[PDB]
Parts: C-alpha cells; structure tokens; sequence
C-alpha cells in the first residue's frame, strides 16, 4: 500500500513533529500508549498489537528530544527514531554540514533504511527543517543529498520555516536559509514553506486569538500535514497520493517551493455566524492575508494550484467554486497553463484536538501553490544577505569551521538565477 | 553534554561566585551542605551542567577558587555556602599582589598557575563533553587581572574549541577605586581580546545607579551588588540548564553576538529593575519588560548607549510568553528607533526563551547589548594611561618584576585599534 | 428571491437598528438567541439552524455598539457585522469623510460584498445615518458613494434623522447637514427623513405620551421600517418591492426625499373610542400634524404618494378612500401628475412589542410622500448655514482636517439648485 | 481606546487632584488600596480611561503628580487615597518658585521638567488610543502657573493631535490672594490662549458665593471646594467612562464650544446647587434643573453671564430623562431670552446625556459656558497688570530670572487682542 514515513529535525522541526504525532494518534483511534484501520500508512504494524510510528526525529541539540522522552507521547516513539548528540549548530549551517552533521547522518540514513525495509512501497518522505535555524538547514541539506543516492525514485517533501522579511530571531538568518537553498535545492522535489508573521495575522483576524504560542503554531503547522497526508491514509472521491505533488506542482525542476494554506481558520464564536460553504472556503483560501506567508499574491501569476477538500464536499460545488476562482480578474495566471487547479476530496473529515483552538468543521481544505509572488520573499533574503556579506558579518565563523567563501557567491548566483527563472515564467 | 567548568579569581572573583554559587544552588534546589531538595525532575535534568555527584547523592560545584593573596578564600569557606566546594579546588599563594598586574600574570602567578591548570584538566575530565569554562574575576586588581589573564591564556592554549567567557569586573571611569587600576585594566584587556570569546564587562558605578535610580534603594553592600551580578550569570546559562521553546547556548549568543572576532565586550543587564516597595504601582507585561531591558539606566557597564550603535542585541526571557507578543515588540523597537541601531545589520536583535521562571518572577529577562559607544570606556581608560605612561608614572613597580616599557606601548596601541574598530561600525 | 441586507451607522442608527431587529424578531417568530418561513430575506439561511441577520452596524464610536454587544439581542449579531474603531467624529462631517472614515470603510465594504455573496437576487439595501451626527453623515456618504462604484444596478434606500428647524441637539448641525447632502444626492436613490420634534408632537397628542424617550422614537421608526419592507418578506394582495421605491416615488434623478409617516398611531385608551376604518387611516395619514416631519404640506403641492396598507384590507375601501382624497381641495397635487398614489396591500398586519405603546390593530399604513413642502425645510437649513458661515464659525475645524471651503460654496449653490428644481416642480 | 492622561500641578492642583481621585474612584467602584468592589459590570467597561490595571487587580490612576516645591505631595501622599498613586509618578524638585511664574517657565521649572515629559511618554505608551490630558493648576502661582504652562507647551509640541484640557483656578478679582498674581496669570494666559484646546476656568469668590447663596452653607474649607472642581471634572468626562443616548467626548465638546479657535475659555457649573437642610422643598425636575444650571449665582467664573452674549453652551446630562421635555427646555430658554444668545448661531445650546446618576442623585447635570461676558476678568486682569507695570512694581525678581519686559507687554497685548475678540461678538 501507500504507506511512507516522516523526517522532523532541528528543535522547531521535533516540535512540529510533536504536534502531527498527537493529531495522528487522535485521527486514528491511537492512545499516547499505543492501544486502539488504514492508519498503518505511518504507523508500521507491530509486534504485541501497540502502535509504533515511522519518523525519523533528529536533534544535535539534547534538550528537546529529552523533553519529548519524557512526555505524554512517549512510548509511542521507538527509542532509536529519536537521535541525539550534544550540542547546537548555533544557527551555524557550517555544523549541520561539514564538520558535526557528518557523523551522526550515517546513524539517521541507518534509521531511514531500516524503516523503508517495512514499506511495501514506499511512495516517498516528509522532511521538517528550518530556512535558518542551524541544525535544521545544514544538517537536513547533508540529509536529503544522503538520501538522493540511496533513494534516487522515492519523493522527499519538505515542510520548512521561511523566515518573515520584517520579523526576526537569530541574526545570522539570512546566511543560513540562502546556503540551504543552495544544497537543498537539487535533492529535494518540493518545499511546503510557512511564515510565522502570516500565522500570527491569521490568528489575530480569523481565529481572534491575539496571546499566541508556538504550540498554537505547530498544532495549525500539523492540521495542514494532516490534510497533505489523508487521501494515503483515509478512502476518498479523488485520492491524491504523495507522487502527485511533484507533477502538479513542480512545473520546472528548481522551482520546489509552494505556500501551504488552510481553511476554515475560524473559532467557534464567528463559526456560528458563518455558513462555511465551500465557495465560501475557496475564496478564503485565495485572499491575500490569509495566505501563510508574507506574499501579495496579487503581486504574481499562479503557476500551479493544488487544493486538498476533507469532509462533506460535494464535487459540483467545489467545480462551481473553481469556476468562479477563474472568472476572477485579480487571481492572476500564467500564458502557458489553463489547468491551473488540481483537486483532492476526501470522504473523511479533520479532527479537532483538545486545546487546539480551530472548532470542529464538517468541511475544510488546504492549499498549495506555486507563483512568481515567492520570489518577492526571495529577494528581499538575497538583499539581506548581500548587505551582511559585503562588510563580512560573521563568516568568519562559518569559514572557521569549514567553508569556502566562493560558496555564498555560488548561492546568490543560484538565487539570481532563480529570480532569473520566476521572471521569465511570469513573462 | 554542555558541561561548564567555573573559576573565581582574586578578591572580587571570589565575592561574585561566593553569591554566584548560592543562586544558583537555590535554582537547583540544593541545600547549603549539598542536598537535593527540589519537587522537581526539571530542577536535575541537566544539573550536571554546573554540579558534579558524589557518593549519597552529593552535588558539588565544578568550581575552582584560585587567589595569590590568602584570607579572601579562607572567608569564602568559612561562609554558609562554602562547605559546598571542593578542598582540593581552592588554589592558594602566600603574597599578595599589591593590585599589580606584572606579580600576577608573569612572576607570582605563573608560580601558582600550574596547579589550577592541574586542577582545570581534573575537572575537564568529567565533563562528557565540555561546553567551556566560564571566569568571574576583577580588571583592577593584581590577581583576578593579572593572574586571570594568564589563566585564561593557559585554558584557551589547551582547550581552543571549547568556549571561554569572563564575567569582569571594570574600573568605574568617573570615580576610580586603586591608584594602577588603568595599567592593571589596560594589560588585561590586552590579553582578553586575544584569548576570550566573550566578555561581560561590569562596573559598580552602572549598578549603584540602577540600585538609587531604577530599584529606589539606598544602603547598598557588596552582597547586593554580586547578587545583581549573579543573577546575570544564571541568566546566561539558563538555557543550558533547562527546558523551552528557542533554546539559547553559549556559542549560539557568541554567533549572533559577535560579528567581528575582535568586538566580543558585552554590556549586561537584567529586567525587570523596579523598587521593591513600589511593586504593585507595576505588572509584567512583555512590553514593559522590554522597555526595562532596553533603557539606558538599566544597564551594567558605564555608557551611554544612545551614544553610539547596536551591532547586535540578546535578549533572553523566562516565562511562558507569547511569542507573537515578543517578535512584534521587537520589531516596533526596530521601527520606531531605527538609528541606533547598525543599518548594515538586518535584524540586529535576537531572541532566545526558557519555560521557566526564576524563584518569584513569572516573567523575567537578561540583556546582552554589543554596542559602538562602549569605545567611550576603552577611551576613558586609554587616556587615563597615556597620562600616566607618558611621565612614567608608578612604572617602577613594574619594570621591577620583569614587564618592559615596550609590552605598555603595544597593549595601549591595541587597545586604541579596538576603538577605532568600534567608531568603523558607528 | 427578494432577498436583502440592512445598514445602520453612527450611534442614532444604530439605535434605530436594534429596534427594528428587535421588532424582526418579534415578527418571524426568531428568539433572540436566533431559534423559531419567509424570514429569510434579511436573516440569511444558516449553518445549525440559528438565523443571522444580514445587517451592516458601523460606529467609530466605540460604545453604543458595545453595549449592544454585551446586550439580550447580542449572539444574534454575527461578531463583524458589528464594526469599530477609536473615536467619535464628534459633528465632524471631516472625519467620517476624508481623514478617519476613509480606513474603517474598506472593511465595511468587504463586509459588504461578503454579505451579497449569499444573495440569489440582491434586491438592494437599507442605510440607517444621521443629517447631522458626525459619523452618520460624512462616513454614510463615503459608504454610499463605494456602493455606487461596487453596486451600480443595486437600488440604496436610506433612512436619515432630519434636524428641526427650532428644535438642536449639536450646534454644527448645519454644515453637516449640507455636506451630506452635497455628496449623498447622486449615490443614493431614496432617502426617507423623519424628524424629531414631529415625532414628540404625535407623542403628545396621538399616543397621549408627554414623557418619551429615544427608545420609544426608534420604535416608531422600526414600524415605519416594517412596514416599508413587509412585501418582501411576507404575502400580498399587491407586493411592493424596494425597487418599485424609486420608479414610483423619483419623478426627478435629484429629488430622492420622502417624508415617511405611519397610521394609526393611537395607543389602548381612546383606541376603543375609535372605528379604525380604512377610510380613517387614510385622512390621518394626509393630516398636517400627524406627519413624521415638520412641514406645511398643504404649503406644498404633492408630486408622487405611496402607501403601504397592513393587515385586515379590502381594495374597495382603499380605493374610495382614495377617491376622496383626490377629492380634497387643500390636498393639492402637481400639474403633471394624475395618477399621484402608489397602493400596497399587504395580508399580514403589524405585529406589536412588549414596552411599545402603540396598541394591537387589525389594520394599519405607512405613507411615503414627495412634495415641494419638503423645500421649506431646506430652504431654512440653508439659512442657517449661511449665517453660520459669513462669520466663519467652526470653519477651520473641518478645513483644519482636510477640506476646501469652496466645498461649502458648492454645497449652497447644490442646495438653491434644488430649490430652484422644486419651484419648477410646483409651478 | 478613549484614554485621559492626567497630570497634577502645583499645591493648588494637587489638592484638587486629590479629590478628584476620591470622586472618581469612588464612582468606579476603586477602593483606597486600589481594589474593585462594585456591583455593576458598567463601572469596569471603561475604566481604562483613567485608571491603569496591575497583577492582583490592581488600578492605578494613569495619573502625574508635580510640584518643585515639596511637601505638597507628601501630604498628598500622607492621605487616604494618596496610596493609589505610583511612586515613580511623584515628580519635585527642592526649591519653591516664591510666587513666581518665571522661575516655574524659565529656570527653577526647566530643570524639573524633563522627568514629567519621560514620565507623560510613559503614559502614552499605555494608551490603546490616547484621547489626550487632563491639567489641574492654578494661576497665581509659580509651579502651577509657569511650570504648567511650560509643561503644556512640551505636551502639545510631542502630542499636537490629541486634545489638551486644563482645569485652572484662577484668581478672584474683587480680592486678589497674592501680590504678584496678576503678573502670573497674565504670563500664563498667554501660554494657554496658544497651547491648549479649552481651559476651565474657575474662581474661589464664585465658588463661595455658591456655596453661601445657594447651597446655603458655612465654615466651607478648601476641601469642600474642592470636592465642587472634582464633580465638575468628573462630570466632563462621563461620556467617556459610561453609556448613554447622545454621548459627548472631548473633541465633541470642543466642536460645538469653539466657534474661534482662541476662544475657549469655559464658565463651569454644576445643578442641583440647593441646600442640604432644605432638601424635600425642592424637587428633581428637568426645568428646575436646567434653571438652576443656567442661573448666574449658580456659575463658578466670575462673571455676570447676564453682561453679556452666549457663544456657545453645552450642558450634560446624568440620569435617565425624556429627551423631549430637555429639547422643548431648550428651546423655552432660547425663544424666552434670545438676546442672552448671541443671534449669529442658530442653537446656541448643546445637550449630552448619560444613563447613569453619579452616587445620589438621580438626575444631576454639569454647565459649561462660553460668554463674551468673560471678557470682564481678563479686562480687570489686565487693568491689574498695567497699574504695577507701568511703574515697573515687582519687576526685578522677573528680570534677574532672565525674562525681558518685552515679553511682558506682548502678553499684556495679547490678553487685550483677546478681550477685543470677546467684544466683537458681543
Ligand atoms: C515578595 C516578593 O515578591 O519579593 C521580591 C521583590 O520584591 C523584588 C523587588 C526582587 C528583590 O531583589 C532585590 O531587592 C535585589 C537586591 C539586590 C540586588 C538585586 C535585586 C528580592 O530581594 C529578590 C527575589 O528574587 C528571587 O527570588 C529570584 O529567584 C532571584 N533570587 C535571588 O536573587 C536570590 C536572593 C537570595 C537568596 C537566593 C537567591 C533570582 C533572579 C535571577 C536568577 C536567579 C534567581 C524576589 C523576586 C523578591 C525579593 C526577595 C524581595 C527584585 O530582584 C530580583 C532579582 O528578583 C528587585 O527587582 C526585582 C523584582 C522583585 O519583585
Ligand atoms: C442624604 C443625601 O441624599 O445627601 C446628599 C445631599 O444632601 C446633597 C445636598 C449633596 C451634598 O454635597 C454637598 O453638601 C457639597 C459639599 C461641598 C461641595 C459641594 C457639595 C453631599 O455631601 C454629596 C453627595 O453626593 C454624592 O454622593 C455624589 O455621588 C457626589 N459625590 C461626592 O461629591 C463625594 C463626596 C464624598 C466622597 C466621595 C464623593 C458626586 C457628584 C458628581 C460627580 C461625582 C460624585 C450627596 C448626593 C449628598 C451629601 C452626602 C450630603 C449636594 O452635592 C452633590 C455633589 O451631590 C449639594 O447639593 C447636592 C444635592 C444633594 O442632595
Ligand atoms: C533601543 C535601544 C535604546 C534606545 C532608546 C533611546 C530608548 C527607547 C525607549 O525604551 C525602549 C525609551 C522609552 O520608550 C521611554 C520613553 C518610556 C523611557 O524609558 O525613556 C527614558 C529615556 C530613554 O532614552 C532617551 C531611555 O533611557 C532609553 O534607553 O530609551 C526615560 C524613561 O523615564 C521613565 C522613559 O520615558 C538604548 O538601549
Ligand atoms: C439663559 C442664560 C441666563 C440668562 C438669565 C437672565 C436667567 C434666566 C432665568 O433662568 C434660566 C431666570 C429664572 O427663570 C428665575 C426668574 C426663576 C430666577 O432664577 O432668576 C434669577 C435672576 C436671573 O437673572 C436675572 C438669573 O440669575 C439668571 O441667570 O436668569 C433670580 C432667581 O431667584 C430665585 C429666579 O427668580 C444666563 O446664564
Ligand atoms: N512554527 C514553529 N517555528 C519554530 C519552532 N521552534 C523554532 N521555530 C522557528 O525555527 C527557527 C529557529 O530554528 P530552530 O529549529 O529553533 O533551530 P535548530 O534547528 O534547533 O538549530 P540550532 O538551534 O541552531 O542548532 C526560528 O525561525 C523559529 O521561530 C516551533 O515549534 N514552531
Ligand atoms: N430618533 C433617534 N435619533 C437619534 C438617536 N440617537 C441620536 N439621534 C439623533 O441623531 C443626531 C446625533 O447624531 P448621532 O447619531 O448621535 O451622532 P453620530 O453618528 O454618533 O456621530 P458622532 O457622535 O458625531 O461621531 C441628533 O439629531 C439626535 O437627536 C436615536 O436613538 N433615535
Ligand atoms: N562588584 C564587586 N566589586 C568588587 C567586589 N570586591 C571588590 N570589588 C571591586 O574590585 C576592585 C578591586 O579589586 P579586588 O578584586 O578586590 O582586588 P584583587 O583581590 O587584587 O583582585 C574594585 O574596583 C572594587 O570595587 C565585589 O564583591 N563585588
Ligand atoms: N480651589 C482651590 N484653590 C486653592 C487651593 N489651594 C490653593 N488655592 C488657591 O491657589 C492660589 C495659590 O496658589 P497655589 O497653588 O497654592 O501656589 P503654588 O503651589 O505656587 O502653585 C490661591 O488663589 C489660592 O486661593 C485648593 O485646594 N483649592
Ligand atoms: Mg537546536
Ligand atoms: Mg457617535
């Protein structure tokens, strides 16, 4: 069957990781302990009848994987799918790569071996990382790269945390993000990136929740992977396994990068006052703040749209909606693809976890897309990167581990020939 | 893992950790003699990162008290929380050093040296892996500026990739407290470019300020001065020690902090910084930490930040937090007063979090700041030395224990290229 | 189906707004938690059954709408429809135009398009503001022009709080006033005015009431409302819908104020002293004093009337009532209008409120009225505004915001046009 | 939104202040600690207007006390509800001004006011949006006087949009209550005719005459008159803090009572003014309210409103009433008595109304005028001002805090212009 496994590395990524473990164990009838029909997609069957999982959780630094050792969903986990070492990167893309990454990856691609070694047809990887944090950049390019000799076939999905343009965490940033481009780029298929900025907004608006967490954050982060995963999983009218991705999505080879949005993100105070029709839900999905990252959509032709409908859905409706999206003169497309829409709908609906804000929904949907609006993101990182470089910001640290300096100008040149390509696209 | 080796040297240094090694006891629930009892399994998670465990569950500071001049450390043990060392880590001479840099870092020094070296491979030994050792010690003195620096160069010798931060105690420039505090700041200095990775620079005068000014307090003694300063420390290495969302570490602040290998003196402070009787007048929202964290008299070191440019800024806060609440504050910060901080630097701020509030704060936060106008204080010293220097002034005591008139000019001529660094970047 | 949305702005509108929901409720059986045929028009079908209102409510200030919030008639309201801002305007046309207004209003108008989006036949809309009151004036006709740019074929009814000519309230009342006018008069299609001091006089001698209050006003003006929009709603002999408001009440493109009064308004005591006939009903409603403004109609030729007849009705007796209307000497019409009465009967009767004085009938009207009496006032507001401005009275407030003072040049000679209009009219 | 900033000044201020906060506290439920115990969820809806919340459900008044003459405030702070206040919002100095408004604007003052302005932007980051301050001070004085005049002029230059109100005790002409009183208020009306949006403007003789002729009463102290500002003040802002069917504000005021921008200066009052003793002699009907609201012995300017026109008028209202019987009072007024309003405005008058009785009273209402009789005081003022200067009386202690006589006679010209304005429109 279509049956897969999932990569979670890097501090953000284990969290995130956490969050779709628990979403998974309440869609499935899994207890935190193992005990209770098609979840065994992830869940690889067992020995005594307890549920085990297959994902592979990576972490240089100690500290969150020990948190999550000593959870609630904690038995849950196999002890060798959670790796540890010793230390952070730092925000340092030359430790992930090069020097420290490259002896704990052997171990990790083990994992990955021995967990494909169950599949009867593996139709491929999730991979979560950060564009900037320093183990989950380096260390998730080495690992991909890794896994492109060993799995030259089998898709390898990303799911990545793009930093905001205006908002910040660590300052070396824009450093980091560019050289995992660099060395992801050719490995991967596609790159499932999400803001933080944009999920604030969101919540602020839509959910009216203005205290926000980063809980919150990967709970939301998770509901999405959900919607991604089910039609694996669950029956469905139209089943979109993790292969279609690449063909309706991926429309050059270097152009990986879709933005992940979902709907309804609603609460239930203004659920009550709201219909949630699915013409309704799809115009939610193509307005601007909306969106999970720091786009104007407006500014940018869609290349390729996949959406992702779950729960009561009836095709004529979503059909009429899709029509409607067309007619629309704002949602703009490009001179080469009429068939911009490619439609999933799926007989079960998404489930709603104690804690987790977004009320319970009889319909709901995730979108992807790819557009030239990305490459406005893109060039905003390269423009902070060109201004960190010229007075030599820290690379010193970088080169002190282990690097050449011609490779960050071999990564802005791919970045401007990246920027190169959405041009001639939106043309 | 992220073991960290602590050394206290002189007087000062001493005094510091004495407190340093309290507060930190209390945080990990250990008692005055070396029980646990803590109520929680987060309070021993990673208590190894400062205590070692002995037979009957005995927990004992990875910790070495070196000083030439005896009698400081004899008060240290006889103190509550002196019978928590080790015997064999106190390191001890017979003299004095008569606040002269040259007895401790070339001649009377380099006779005790070995035996904390001894003594530092001893420790390194029961680290799994070592994250670095962390120095309290006094610019000033002969023993803590002399001495420590020879320490200091000794350790980062043989452990060059483990990290090597100094919680220093400087002069305070308007009223100075020894009469060759410049000669002794200025040679350190020198040293402490070269061999450390990061320096928190600490002067009494910024904290008897934010004692009068920000906390309305008066009387206040040594003791509450070292607690302000421990309360940094920890703060440092919360991260270290225990749970939460963005983890910091050492080399990660050392990463977002240091942008020029050279320009690592770091201004310290802690929010919040209001009175004690004037609590309620207050509350704890994130902004007004902040706010607290970011003003001038709230700092640690003796500038005026508005005087020069951020190159780069650490805040880390503890607390459960809104996220959200902490980015968009920053940001605003960034917006509203984009002139000081470096244009050249997108996103000069960094956060870092801990689920975890110290004893009664539910919120609380550590500043690091990396600023340009803390040339004013390497300025201030360098002029203080010229005066002297240039009529040889005190020099005798110097030349006598084998230091050369050449070594001044070259610790004086670096020391004004650090300026001129700084004053690059504002 | 004739099916429509509502909007009540500023604080007397939205006054008048939960009155008249107040008086919905009370007539399709809604609860006022939403629970219970034909109430669909206004309360758009909804997702568990509890009926939602379509109504736009707008204030910048912040609290008339929060007490609403925190009102019986509260869950009712979806959480947007309700609008807010900061401040009041305060009589400042220069404020709910130009400066402040122009912020809230992009809201209000998606608010707007979200609302019609349900619609299967947008019939129009109802605006609910004030001639006069700072917000409801300047940001009412802000609205009204967006709608003439985003709803061309849509009609835009509009209920306005006329100031008396002796009676004040806010001593800025005539710039305001005519500044509405000025940029009202082309967006909108009818503006149906009441006065107030009309009102306290039908109060004293109709209702036999000396001691009324605002709630009490906006009850009455809930009526009207009622009254006006039942054919949409409910069955009819003949069914007046919104649109037949412009083509037989505009018989010019400028003039688009009706004067709106109700029948019988006479409370329990000396109702059972009375007959209530058709006939009756309709004498009263062209009586001098009953009228809901202050206007000599019999100083005025009538140019288009309209009634709305409610409840027991037979057409025979409309029709001779009728007859003997036309029959009346001081009755006066113009010269070019013969078949001057627009006739609506209407098989459900008024349905009457707990705390409303006005007693149960089994039949009853609203009229809607043109005529050159409605000049008079005009005439006297532009008086005023003329005395007001020689001396340059609170001139700079509105200029010091953002204004011309030609706009208020332009306003007057807008205003003696109109007049100008009339006397042609009459002639 | 819809936030008041109020700062205090001088003795005069502050002691009004005090009770001011009492009053208010008192209807919003504030206990003297700064608890809530009321009963009505109405009281809490918009309390942020003037109070500022705290861990524990603490408020606090969003409130800042100056004085550069000490022991004012101590007293302040002695009192009952002095406990409220935030420490950090006493702001004084260590030196009287003797009277003298030079010394509050120029010299004493400047030194002082640096810490009010970094106390004010405080404030105003509390703000979701600032509706603007609230001044009490009083004219006559040196730090009331010259020092609020200084401080309103920062304020406006920072806050130029938001609305700056002040309630000023000014002198009492018939017997003046220092020497060189007319030279202080002279000085500041010049300063207020500039930098402020409406001054209240309220007199001693008036209140007294109220307090003996109206009210019936005797012995009254300062509190007492006080405790008559405070309702004054409170009763301004009440469409702000509470619900109701026509609501007032600031800006609402200021549009319906400045028809020319230099022209406002405001004649409070207060209704009912009856005696306590006699109590049921009289009755709360809206006539007899307005009656008494609109009757010159019942005004609290020193004034005969009777010599002269009506500019403008607004009077609000408390209590729930027919909208009716107050419009047709209205008119009944006007149509009866319209040469007491000036004929150029058509509805001189303004009504506000708010459903909620302050404590007692189940219909209360506040007064504010603006007359071209006004133009009395500052004609008295003014004849005051140019008996002393012409022969340079009491110049010297001006001159040697550096103010030139130019200065002077400008705002003598100025105060002139003023009272040829009021003329033109009566
Ligand atoms: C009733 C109550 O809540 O009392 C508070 C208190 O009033 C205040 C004023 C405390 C108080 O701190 C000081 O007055 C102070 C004295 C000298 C130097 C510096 C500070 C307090 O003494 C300090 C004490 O701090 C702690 O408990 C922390 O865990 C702190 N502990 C120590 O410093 C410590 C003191 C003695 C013995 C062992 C440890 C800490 C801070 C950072 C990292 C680790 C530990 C607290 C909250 C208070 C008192 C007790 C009055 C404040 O300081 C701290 C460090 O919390 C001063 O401003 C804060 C705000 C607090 O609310
Ligand atoms: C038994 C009874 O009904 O007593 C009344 C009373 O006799 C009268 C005479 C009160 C009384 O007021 C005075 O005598 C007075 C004294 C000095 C200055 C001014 C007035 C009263 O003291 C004042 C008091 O006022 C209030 O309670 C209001 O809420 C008022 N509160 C305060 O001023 C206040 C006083 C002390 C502590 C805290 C607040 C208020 C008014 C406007 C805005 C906010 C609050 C009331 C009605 C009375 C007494 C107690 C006798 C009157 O005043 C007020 C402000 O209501 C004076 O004329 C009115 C009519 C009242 O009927
Ligand atoms: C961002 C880096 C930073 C730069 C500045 C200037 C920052 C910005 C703001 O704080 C974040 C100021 C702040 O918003 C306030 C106005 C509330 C306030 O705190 O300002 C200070 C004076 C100000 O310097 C003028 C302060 O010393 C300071 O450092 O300000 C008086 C103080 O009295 C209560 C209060 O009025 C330096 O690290
Ligand atoms: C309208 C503005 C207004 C103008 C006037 C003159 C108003 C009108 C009326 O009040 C509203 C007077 C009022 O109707 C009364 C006769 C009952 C009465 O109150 O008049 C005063 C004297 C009168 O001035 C003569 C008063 O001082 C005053 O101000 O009157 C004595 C008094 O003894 C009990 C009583 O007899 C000034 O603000
Ligand atoms: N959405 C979300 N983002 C996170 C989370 N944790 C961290 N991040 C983001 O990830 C980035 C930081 O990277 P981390 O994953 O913390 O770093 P790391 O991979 O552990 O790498 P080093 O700590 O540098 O070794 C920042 O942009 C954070 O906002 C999380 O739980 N959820
Ligand atoms: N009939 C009726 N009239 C009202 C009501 N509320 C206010 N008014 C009238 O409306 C006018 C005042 O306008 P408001 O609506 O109060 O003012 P606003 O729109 O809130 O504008 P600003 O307050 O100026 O920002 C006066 O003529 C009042 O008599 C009400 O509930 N019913
Ligand atoms: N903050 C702090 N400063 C100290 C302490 N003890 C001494 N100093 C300062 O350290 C300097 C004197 O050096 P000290 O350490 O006593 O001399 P040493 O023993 O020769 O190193 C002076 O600037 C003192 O103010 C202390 O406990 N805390
Ligand atoms: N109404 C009132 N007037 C006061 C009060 N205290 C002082 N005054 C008056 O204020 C003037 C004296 O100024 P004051 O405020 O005491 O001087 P300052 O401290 O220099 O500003 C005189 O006209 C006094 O009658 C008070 O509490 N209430
Ligand atoms: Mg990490
Ligand atoms: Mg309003």
């Amino acid at each position: 069957m279509r049956e897969c496994i999932s990569i979670h590395v890097g501090q953000a990524g284990v969290q995130i990781g956490n969050a779709c473990w628990e979403l998974y164990c309440l869609e499935h009838g899994i207890q935190p302990d193992g005990q209770m029909d098609s979840f065994n997609t992830f869940f690889s069957e067992t020995g005594a009848g307890k549920h085990v999982p297959r994902a592979v959780f990576v972490d240089l630094e100690p500290t969150v994987i020990d948190e999550v050792r000593t959870g609630t969903y904690r038995q849950l986990f196999h002890p060798e799918q959670l790796i540890t070492g010793k230390e952070d990167a730092a925000n340092n893309y030359a430790r992930g790569h090069y020097t420290i990454g490259k002896e704990i990856i052997d171990l990790v691609l083990d994992r990955i071996r021995k967990l494909a070694d169950q599949c009867t047809g593996l139709q491929g990887f999730l991979v979560f990382h950060s564009f900037g944090g320093g183990t989950g950049s380096g260390f998730t390019s080495l690992l991909m790269e890794r896994l492109s000799v060993d799995y030259g076939k089998k898709s390898k999905l990303e799911f990545s945390i793009y930093p905001a343009p205006q908002v910040s965490t660590a300052v070396v940033e824009p450093y980091n993000s560019i050289l995992t481009t660099h060395t992801t780029l050719e490995h991967s298929d596609c790159a499932f990136m999400v803001d933080n900025e944009a999920i604030y907004d969101i919540c602020r608006r839509n959910l009216d929740i203005e205290r926000p967490t980063y809980t919150n954050l990967n709970r939301l982060i998770s509901q999405i992977v959900s919607s991604i995963t089910a039609s694996l999983r669950f029956d469905g009218a139209l089943n979109v396994d993790l292969t279609e991705f690449q063909t309706n999505l991926v429309p050059y080879p270097r152009i990986h990068f879709p933005l992940a949005t979902y709907a309804p993100v609603i609460s239930a105070e203004k659920a009550y006052h709201e219909q949630l029709s699915v013409a309704e839900i799809t115009n939610a999905c193509f307005e601007p703040a909306n969106q999970m990252v720091k786009c104007d959509p407006r500014h940018g032709k869609y290349m390729a749209c996949c959406l992702l409908y779950r729960g009561d859905v009836v095709p004529k409706d979503v059909n009429a909606a899709i029509a409607t999206i067309k007619t629309k003169r704002t949602i703009q497309f490009v001179d080469w693809c009429p068939t911009g829409f490619k439609v999933g709908i799926n007989y079960q609906p998404p489930t709603v976890v104690p804690g987790g804000d977004l009320a319970k929904v009889q319909r709901a949907v995730c979108m992807l897309s790819n557009t030239t609006a990305i490459a406005e993101a893109w060039a905003r990182l390269d423009h902070k990167f060109d201004l960190m470089y010229a007075k030599r910001a820290f690379v010193h640290w970088y080169v002190g581990e282990g690097m050449e300096e011609g490779e960050f100008s071999e990564a802005r040149e791919d970045m401007a020939a990246l920027e190169k390509d959405y041009e001639e696209v939106g043309v | 893992m992220r073991e960290i080796v602590h050394i206290q040297a002189g007087q000062c240094g001493n005094q510091i950790g004495a407190k340093f090694w309290e507060v930190i006891s209390d945080e990990h629930g250990i008692d005055p003699t070396g029980s646990y009892h803590g109520d929680s399994d987060l309070q021993l998670e990673r208590i190894n990162v400062y205590y070692n465990e002995a037979a009957g569950n005995k927990y004992v500071p990875r910790a070495i008290l070196v000083d030439l001049e005896p009698g400081t450390m004899d008060s240290v043990r006889s103190g509550p929380f002196g019978q928590i060392f080790r015997p064999d880590n106190f390191v001890f001479g017979q003299s004095g050093a008569g606040n002269n840099w040259a007895k401790g870092h070339y001649t009377e020094g380099a006779e005790l040296v070995d035996s904390v070296l001894d003594v530092v491979r001893k420790e390194s030994e029961s680290c799994d892996c070592l994250q670095g050792f962390q120095l309290t010690h006094s610019l000033g003195g002969g023993t803590g500026s002399g001495m420590g620096t020879l320490l200091i160069s000794k350790i980062r010798e043989e452990y060059p990739d483990r990290i090597m931060n100094t919680f220093s105690v400087v002069p305070s420039p308007k009223v100075s407290d020894t009469v060759v505090e410049p000669y002794n700041a200025t040679l350190s200095v020198h040293q402490l470019v070269e061999n450390t990775d990061e320096t928190y620079c600490i002067d009494n005068e910024a904290l008897y300020d934010i004692c009068f000014r920000t906390l309305k307090l008066t009387t206040p003694t040594y003791g509450d001065l070292n607690h302000l300063v421990s309360a940094t420390m920890s703060g440092v290495t919360t991260c270290l020690r225990f749970p939460g969302q963005l983890n910091a570490d050492l080399r990660k602040l050392a990463v977002n902090m240091v942008p020029f290998p050279r320009l690592h003196f770091f201004m310290p402070g802690f929010a919040p910084l209001t009175s004690r009787g004037s609590q309620q007048y207050r509350a704890l929202t994130v902004p007004e930490l902040t706010q607290q964290m970011f003003d001038a008299k709230n700092m640690m070191a003796a500038c005026d930040p508005r005087h020069g440019r951020y190159l780069t800024v650490a805040a880390v806060f503890r607390g459960r937090m809104s996220m959200k609440e902490v980015d968009e504050q920053m940001l605003n910060v960034q917006n509203k007063n984009s002139s000081y901080f470096v244009e050249w630097i997108p996103n000069n701020v960094k956060t870092a979090v801990c689920d975890i509030p110290p004893r009664g704060l539910k919120m609380s936060a550590t500043f690091i700041g990396n600023s340009t106008a803390i040339q004013e204080l390497f300025k201030r010293i360098s002029e203080q030395f010229t005066a002297m220097f240039r009529r040889k002034a005190f020099l005798h005591w110097y030349t006598g224990e084998g230091m050369d008139e050449m070594e001044f000019t070259e610790a004086e001529s670096n020391m004004n290229d650090l300026v001129s660094e700084y004053q690059q970047y504002q």
